[PDB]
């Protein structure tokens, strides 16, 4: 049939995470959070 | 942990070494050969009387033999409240007798595996699957979300990747966070998912042969020198019991009492 | 012991149950005949699992046949933290059953006796002679201040005074004060004069049969009821036990912690 | 609806008095339980009436004392039925009766509280220290099972009754205490003898057991931590049942001033059936 793939896990992904903060910036963090995110716009940009 | 608060300035307490000695008990696990060659049997009252010169009580020290390394990594129950492994070492022997001495020195906290029915995960880095029996042979096979075998076919057993064959003691490492199904021989040999907790304080291991070859870490890159891994050079059992029992003060110095609230009771010699 | 200082004004700490549960191990000493009655062999498990309902842990409780009466009478050692003895009552042996209560209930602190050289005074209300072996038979013979028997030959033994024989125990008493040369069979049976501490509050005894009669203080004066020698009515042993194990609360609460320097190692079952 | 909860304030000084009077009956009646081997020793039939005689000179009217013959212990413990109001109960001792002895007094000299138990429908427990189960008949082979949270029978397969555990065997009466908080699946004869989940109230203050024999073994109190030794729990030494007689009848005022009418029952059931 497939083996579509594997898939990383938070075990595997929480460091990366922790290594891609440090990108973030805040004078704009504050307009995303101002911005209400719903089901819609929160999830209409995954990966295109 | 509630907070304990002290000075730098209080002055250093007398040596507890004699109530250590008076208070606490020492064991001594040794291969049959160390016996066989000693060809004696006086030795243990021999030795007893020998301790008791540096200050262990005539009932304090404990001698049990054990038939070799890897008979012995099989269900190693330490009964004791001060514990010494002489561990003779052979090649081929490098990666039991390490697992050996990782499965005793670090503390474990472990749970029943049921390899049956349910799939397997590993939490971290911290934690492995140990199986011990007369004969265990792990054939893992890693998954898929939709339970399709990469590199095994799930219903057929030939296909899975064999990780350990007839071995007494195996502490089996894989990859973390993939579902695995295992195959490992019920009736003989039961294996157990743990946690690698801090160390233990209780035992100290003499390697009696080679090179400094111990690596308890399953991590490749760490390789430290823990003090309790203890090594010497021997040609003669006497010479290495006389070592160990003129130099008893540096051992247990290096260990130290056990610190852990155990949720499974078994014998210990304590006085 | 330095004073302990406290208030009265204290609130009361919160319940210690479920922590003296958590890190204790309870101990049934059971005859066999209880076994033969119970015709099973999952009910050591059976039992388990009802104690762990109670709260024990799965390990916690151990389990421990004696033959009979005499047969623990000698050589009583109890190898775990909080002791129950099932004790079924027959009549005639209403004395031993008394000898192996105080044994087990009380502290001795004690020293063997070399029988064939010396001989050997009471010091006092509280120093008895415990015989234990295959078959004790003491036999006394009190001298006087010219080193003379009385009632008795120094020589004959047939003139000695036999006040026990057959015994697989016996707490002899005599008269404190004499100089008593001791003839007891060297062979099957040892000798060792002791002394009456402080109760071993670690253990309990539970009477199965009939009426009391434990009578643990030789002294006829005062035969007190103490609250660790429990009696209960039985015809069944599965009732007996059921009956135990619903009510663990209650005898754990009778039965306290040990408290006594030790210098003797030997085998504990604990956590 | 007697007002069982505003309080009643008495006083530390005054006065020791009478107790006025209360109109229910003429007087009290006393009431003795006896085996039939005091009939056949005493090799008499006017016994009865002789014994009423010389209760009315200590002050008893006359129809105020009865008499109740029984088989013996075991044949008596099956629903014993307490049909008077100052109970009497001479209970000969004998070996290997001791724990029924033990079941009938922790049955009659407290107050129990028994629902039915359908065993072939249900599984039971036990709801805490003071919950027992009774079983009487002509013969009660009580076998239990206990179940694990899975129920999955500890120590027994549920379909296959031999694996159980017969707590208790051809018992006329048997009260059995399995562990507290865990089910059961429990296995009697139904025909013949049946079974009551028993609570205990406090005490049944109108009987009294007199243990006419041996040593004082009656431990009314499952419990064996405890063994309480209560003012009912008679205990006297015999050799001829006349002269047990006589001295029931000569101390008969202090017997009863141990023991209180008050705590009686319409029906003469030794327990209370809440269905
Ligand atoms: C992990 O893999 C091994 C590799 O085979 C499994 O061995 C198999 O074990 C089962 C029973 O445990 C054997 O079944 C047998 O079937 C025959 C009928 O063909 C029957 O007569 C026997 O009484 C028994 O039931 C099976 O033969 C055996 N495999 C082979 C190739 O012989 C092992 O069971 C696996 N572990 C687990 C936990 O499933
Ligand atoms: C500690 O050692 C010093 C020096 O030997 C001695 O004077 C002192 O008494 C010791 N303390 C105790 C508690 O024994
Ligand atoms: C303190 O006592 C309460 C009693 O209501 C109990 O629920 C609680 O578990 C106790 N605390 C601990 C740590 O056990
Ligand atoms: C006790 O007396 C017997 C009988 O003569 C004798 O065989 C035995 O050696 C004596 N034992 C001792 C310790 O004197
Ligand atoms: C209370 O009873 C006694 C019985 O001896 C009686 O003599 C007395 O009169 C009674 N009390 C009163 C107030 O009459
Ligand atoms: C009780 O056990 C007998 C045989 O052991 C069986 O025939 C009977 O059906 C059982 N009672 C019930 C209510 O199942
Ligand atoms: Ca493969
Ligand atoms: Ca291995
Ligand atoms: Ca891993
Ligand atoms: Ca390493
Ligand atoms: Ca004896
Ligand atoms: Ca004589
Ligand atoms: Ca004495
Ligand atoms: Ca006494
Ligand atoms: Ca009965
Ligand atoms: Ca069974
Ligand atoms: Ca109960
Ligand atoms: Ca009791």
């Amino acid at each position: 049939t497939v083996r579509q793939d594997l898939e990383r896990q938070l075990t595997n992904l929480r460091e990366e995470f922790n290594s891609l903060s440090q990108e973030i910036a805040m004078a704009q963090l504050i307009d995303l959070a101002l911005l209400p995110l719903d089901m819609f716009s929160m999830f209409s940009g995954i990966k295109s | 942990n509630i907070p304990i608060t002290g000075s730098m300035d209080t002055v250093y307490s007398n040596s507890t070494r004699e109530e250590v000695f008076l208070t606490s008990t020492l064991c001594l696990y040794y291969p049959t050969e160390a016996s066989t060659q000693i060809s004696d049997g006086e030795w243990k009252d021999s030795l007893s009387q020998m301790f008791l010169i540096k200050g262990w009580p005539t009932g304090s020290v404990y001698f049990k033999e054990y038939s070799n390394i890897v008979d012995f990594s099989v269900d190693p129950q330490l009964y004791c409240d001060y514990n010494l492994v002489l561990m003779k070492y052979d090649q081929s022997l490098e990666l039991d007798m390490s697992e050996l001495a990782d499965l005793i020195l670090n503390e474990w906290l472990c749970n029943p595996m049921d390899i049956t029915l349910y799939y397997y995960q590993q939490s971290g880095e911290s934690n492995k699957w140990i199986s011990m029996g007369s004969s265990c042979t792990v054939k893992v096979c890693p998954l898929n979300t939709q339970t399709l075998g990469i590199g095994c076919q799930t219903t057929n057993v030939d296909s899975f990747e064999t990780v350990a064959e007839n071995e007494k003691l195996a502490i089996v490492d894989v990859v973390d966070g993939i579902n695995h199904k295992i195959n490992l021989t019920t009736t003989t040999c039961t294996i157990r998912n743990c946690k690698k907790l801090g160390p233990r304080e209780n035992v100290a291991v003499i390697q009696v042969g080679g090179a400094n070859i111990l690596d308890i870490t399953a991590d490749p890159t760490t390789n430290p020198q823990i003090e309790r891994m203890m090594r010497v050079n021997w040609k003669r059992w006497w010479q290495v019991f006389y070592t160990i029992v003129d130099y008893i003060n540096q051992i247990v110095q290096v260990m130290s009492k056990r610190s852990r609230s155990l949720n499974s009771a078994a014998f210990y010699y304590r006085v």
